[PDB]
């Protein structure tokens, strides 16, 4: 009994798949052949075949969804960080405070190259940025490390450890990801949103 | 000026794509190759080398027109 | 620190080592450290020997106590739940029937 | 309710008279006065109060 | 089986060939292994140059 | 004595089933009202219940009610919440490009042949989705020129 | 005698690892007979396929 | 009855203020934020209120474009209006001298009544609305974006920074329940703000068609 309960439930599964797979193609093949006119235009406005608009911006934003390194975002601050620290360790340069790291960033995000940027992936950066300085600020308290620089145990700057290097090259390579992700002009977006609701 | 300043993959596709055929239709060569006897290596030579002489024509939806240089955009 | 898997090796989600070699250095070098991973896991594995038998399925003393304990007690309440169904009044569930 | 007559067993119409309704049959001229009340109950199911499921 | 299914939609193509996989870790994963056999015959229109 | 027992007392001819569910929050426990009916004007209108944060399934119901913009995010979320259901995952960026192009002419269209029709202008795409023969005689007849864009 | 293990990588979905020395002492091998069937008839004329 | 009609009454009247607020027109604060102990200060029983006139309003003026424009807002009392009921409105706006008018009804309009508003006169202008639909701000819903009607200079600088023509901004149909809560006309452009799930925002628009 036992096992024909079981082949029942395998001849149940059988069949399930066979209906979908029919299902699903006939399903694809009307997703396709009705989305396979739109295009992503050299201005960021997905426009379709005849030139009307359907989006002024993909997405609202206009990132590459095969670029999405974080879940529905554009990048993950906490891992780049800790990318940036790990690959370029300034052992000679001094850790930075709160009011130093938020000037940096302040000096360096008024720079011409980020104005072509989005207003939310820089309000986000400062958002992260606040964030980090504001644990920074905690374990300095907690451990009443000195912005001047002449605190006896040196260890103590090594728990939230920062140099304005550092500070450069995440910012550097957060913008050239966040430029790099963004819809290349002449891609078939409509084929591949067909496509990835169809599989 | 006002699109992105980047190479899109597809500008590279294409752009290779003609070199390649170019070249293989006797067209002169600016890189010097070193025993390269296929097109399209020839023309990733040149795309790396920065000396494609191909100018994109990015077309705006509208109608109005603008050029860049391959070197002039930025490759990956 | 730690030991791979498929979270971490495997075409699961984010957060995979090939991922992040893809998303910083480049395309190359992904393939390249891929086609390592291929070319150096077979010959440890078989270097090493990895094989299922008879043996490493078989129940232990312990657990056919424990199953035949569990089994007991499931068809005791189920007897149980049955009695209460056909003779008596049974506890409905909200939302739902007594069957 | 369902009524037939005892004569050739058809259903019985109600239908006013010259005196009180009365139930008749359409195919014969047998009748029957009302004297009393008659009532015929069906006792619906009612709704019940369901419950706050989650 | 119409015409702008079966001819314009999709239609057959020639230097073609439809094969068994088999398993081979020593390759690359852009790479992909062709036997002599079908090699032989899809042929490849190369322009002489210098 | 067949119809009067299936005569209408209270509440709303369209809706059929309504049962209040519970969502037990660790702080507070919380009431709504799933109705299994198609009427949402008439659910919003009701007494008693917050209209401002009422949605439903339907997608032409929304649309008829709160607009266009309504149905798209209904159908953006109701996608995504059955995509979700399965433990599969996919970026919002597609299914706010296919709500977007379902409306774009301010009416919901379909993916049918109907709505494609509706939406799209090429002959020869409608003519080799679906009814091929009618569709080309139709088309020479209104003698309508298909460019090749 | 087959051995349930993994052994050079190439046994990796659903594929096994055959012996050479095995299949060259006549293991697996096998024999594919095919009919080609010719037909000489008479036509209503007199005259025949020859 | 008598204490779920006045509410609705109560909620009508301020979802016709809100309206009225949105479009433009001249309201106090008082008239927005009106609780329902003053509605039942002005009226606090079904026979007391009265539908046809005495929850008429006529002040509502667009104080932003012209104080001289009027607008005007009816309540029949009858369940399903006729022609004489719209006639006899027609006939008091034309002594009023006033081009719009709203008819809130209680249950519906008969197709005779609505295909006569809709060729009443280029000049007089008369939406239909239904109670049903004003007992909930459409505007006030959470799915519903944040719309903002644009005036030609706003258009104008869109078409000219996108390169675009009118009929190549996405359309909407007139008889959208936010066209008719706005009264915008074939022509106008809409746009539209919609709650991205991050801070910021999507801005789109889309063109009465
Ligand atoms: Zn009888």
């Amino acid at each position: 009994t036992e096992f024909f309960f079981h082949t029942m439930a395998g001849r149940e599964g059988l069949v399930d798949t066979a209906v979908k797979t029919a299902e699903t193609g006939y399903m694809q093949r009307r997703l396709v052949k009705s989305l396979e006119d739109l295009c992503s235009q050299y201005d960021l406005t997905v426009r379709s075949s005849t030139g009307d608009i359907i989006q002024f911006i993909y997405g609202g934003d206009g990132l590459d969804p095969a670029a999405m390194e974080g879940k529905d975002e554009p990048l993950e601050f906490k891992r780049v960080l800790d990318n940036i620290k790990a690959v370029f360790p300034c052992p000679s340069e001094p850790a930075l405070s709160k009011n130093e790291l938020i000037l940096t960033t302040e000096s360096i995000m008024k720079k011409s190259e980020f104005l072509c940027c989005q207003d939310s992936f820089l309000q986000e950066i400062k958002k992260f940025i606040k964030g980090v300085s504001e644990k920074i600020k905690k374990t300095r308290d907690k451990y009443g490390i000195n912005d001047n620089g002449t605190t006896e145990p040196r260890v103590l700057y090594q728990l939230d450890r920062i140099t304005p290097t550092q500070v450069e090259k995440f910012l550097e390579t957060c913008r050239d990801k966040y430029m790099r992700a963004q819809m290349e002009p002449g891609s078939a977006v409509g084929a591949l949103c067909a496509q990835s609701i169809g599989e | 000026r006002i699109t992105t300043p980047y190479m899109t993959k597809y500008e590279r596709a294409r752009v290779l794509g003609t070199r390649a055929l170019q070249i293989a239709m006797c067209a002169p060569v600016m890189v010097e190759l070193e025993g390269e006897t296929d097109p399209l290596l020839i023309a990733m030579k040149e795309l790396k080398a920065r000396k494609i002489p191909i100018i994109i024509r990015r077309y705006l939806p509208d109608g109005s027109y603008e050029d860049w240089g391959v070197d002039e955009l930025i490759i990956t | 620190s730690g030991s791979m898997d498929k979270g971490t090796l495997g075409s699961g989600s984010k957060n995979n080592i090939f991922y992040i070699l893809l998303r910083d250095w480049g395309q190359n070098e992904a393939a390249d450290a891929m086609s390592r991973l291929a070319r150096l896991a077979p010959v440890y594995l078989s270097n090493r020997g990895f094989s299922i038998g008879i043996g490493d399925v078989t129940p232990g003393q312990g657990l056919l106590k424990a199953k035949y304990e569990l089994l007991n007690a499931g068809y005791k309440k189920c007897d149980e739940y049955i009695e209460a169904l056909n003779t008596g009044k049974l506890q409905q569930q909200p939302g739902c029937t007594a069957e | 309710m369902l009524l037939f007559c005892p004569g050739c067993g058809n259903g019985l119409i109600v239908e006013e008279g010259q005196r009180c309704h009365r139930f008749a049959c359409n195919t014969c001229p047998y009748v029957h006065n009302i004297t009393r009340k008659v009532t015929n109950r069906k006792y619906p199911k009612l709704k019940e109060v369901d419950d706050v499921l989650g | 089986q119409g015409r702008f299914r079966g001819n314009l939609s999709g239609k057959r193509v020639d230097f073609s060939g439809r094969t068994v996989i088999s398993p081979d870790p020593n390759l690359r994963i852009d790479e992909v292994a062709v036997p002599v056999h079908v090699a032989k015959i899809l042929t490849f229109p190369e322009k002489v140059n210098k | 004595k067949e119809d009067l027992p299936k005569v209408v007392v209270q509440g709303i001819p369209e809706v059929s089933r309504a049962v209040i569910h519970i969502d037990e929050q660790s702080g507070k426990e919380k009431y709504k009202l799933l109705v299994e009916g198609d009427n949402l004007r008439a659910v919003m209108a009701t007494h008693g219940v917050k209209g401002t944060r009422t949605t439903s399934n339907n997608t032409y119901e929304v649309e008829k009610t709160l607009g266009i913009e309504a149905a798209r995010t209904t159908i953006i979320n109701e996608i995504q919440y059955t995509m979700v259901n399965h433990g599969m995952s996919i970026d919002r960026r597609h299914v706010m490009l296919l709500s977007d192009l379902m409306t774009y002419k301010g009416e919901v269209l379909g993916i049918t042949r109907f709505g494609l029709a509706k939406m799209k202008e090429s002959v020869l795409m409608l003519a080799s989705f679906e009814k091929t023969a009618d569709h080309l005689f139709d088309a020479a007849y209104f003698g309508q020129k298909d460019s090749v864009c | 005698t087959v051995a349930v293990m993994s052994y050079s990588g190439y046994d990796i979905e659903d594929a096994l690892v055959l012996n050479k020395a095995s299949l060259d002492r006549g293991f697996g091998r096998c024999l594919v007979y095919k009919n080609a069937k010719c037909t000489l008839k008479r036509y209503t004329n007199q005259t025949f396929d020859k | 009855d008598d204490e779920e009609e006045t509410y609705r009454l109560w909620k009508i009247r301020k979802t016709i203020m809100q309206l009225c607020h949105d479009r433009g027109y001249l309201v106090t604060q008082d008239e927005l934020d009106q609780t329902l102990e003053e509605f039942k200060a002005q009226s606090g029983d079904k026979p007391s209120e009265g539908r046809p006139r005495r929850t008429d309003l006529t002040v509502l003026v667009a104080h932003n474009d012209d104080p001289t424009d009027q607008m005007f807002v009816f309540f029949p009392e009858e369940p399903k209006v006729g022609i004489k009921t719209i006639k006899v409105y027609c006939q008091r706006m034309q002594e009023e001298n006033i081009t719009r008018a709203l008819i809130v009804v209680q249950q519906g309009m008969t197709p005779s009544a609505k295909q006569s508003l809709v060729d009443m006169a280029p000049k007089y202008i008369l939406e239909q609305f239904l109670q049903q639909e004003l007992l909930i701000n459409i505007t006030e819903h959470e799915l519903v974006p944040e719309h903002v009607v644009m005036t030609k200079e706003e258009v104008t600088e869109l078409l000219a920074r996108y390169k675009l023509r009118e009929n190549q901004l996405p359309r909407i149909q007139a008889g959208d329940p936010v066209a008719r809560y706005f009264g915008i006309k074939r022509g106008q452009v809409v746009k539209i703000i919609r709650p991205s799930e991050t801070a910021g925002r999507y801005i789109t628009y889309r063109l009465v068609q």
